[PDB]
């Protein structure tokens, strides 16, 4: 019964998910800006 | 309008966000 | 006019064994092989490196990077004899015989 | 419903400074 043995592994870069674009608040910012003024 | 931004990130970063938005 | 660096492998014969021996166990004992040697001496040139092995058995280690050009000096370090005996036990009783912590009698 | 609350935003904002 010959046994005992190894192996190696690899990954994979699942998050895919886009998320600049709902990072881009700051024009709604900039005309609250403009209201408070 | 049910929420605001898309939990594609899920953590607890965008919860409060869409609250604040709503 | 660059300086000097040195790279000191210790137990040399655990990751450098003969290449073809076990199919590489899964590959990577023999890729090992492969980039190290490719390293030392390759298609571009260093001149400003040393290289240190040490091991017990040296007969298993890969024969073609025991050559010239690669690991040149081969050196074997064996038991002493009465006068290597008379200086080791010198060296090893040099700060009794400063302190006078050494009887006279031995 | 992305389109729909920010295009209402817009609306109230753009009314407000007017």
């Amino acid at each position: 019964a010959s046994g005992i043995i190894m192996d190696s592994s690899i990954s994979k870069q699942a998050l895919s998910e886009i998320e600049t674009r709902h990072s881009e608040i700051i024009k709604l910012e900039n005309s609250i800006r403009e209201l408070h003024d | 309008s049910g929420g605001f931004i898309r939990r594609v990130t899920n953590d607890a970063r965008e919860n409060e966000m869409d609250e604040n938005l709503e | 006019n660059s300086g000097l660096h040195i790279i000191i492998f210790d137990e040399i014969d655990a990751i450098c064994k003969q290449r073809g021996s076990m199919a590489g166990s899964t590959g990577v004992h023999d890729t090992v092989v492969n980039q190290l040697l490719s390293k030392i001496d390759g298609v571009e040139q260093l001149n400003n490196i040393l290289v240190i092995g040490m091991t017990n058995r040296p007969d298993l280690i890969d024969e073609a990077l025991l050559r010239p050009g690669r690991l040149e000096v081969k050196m074997e370090i064996g038991l002493p004899d009465e006068k290597g005996r008379l200086q080791i036990l010198h060296i090893h009783t040099a700060r009794m015989r400063g302190h006078q912590l050494l009887s006279a009698d031995v």
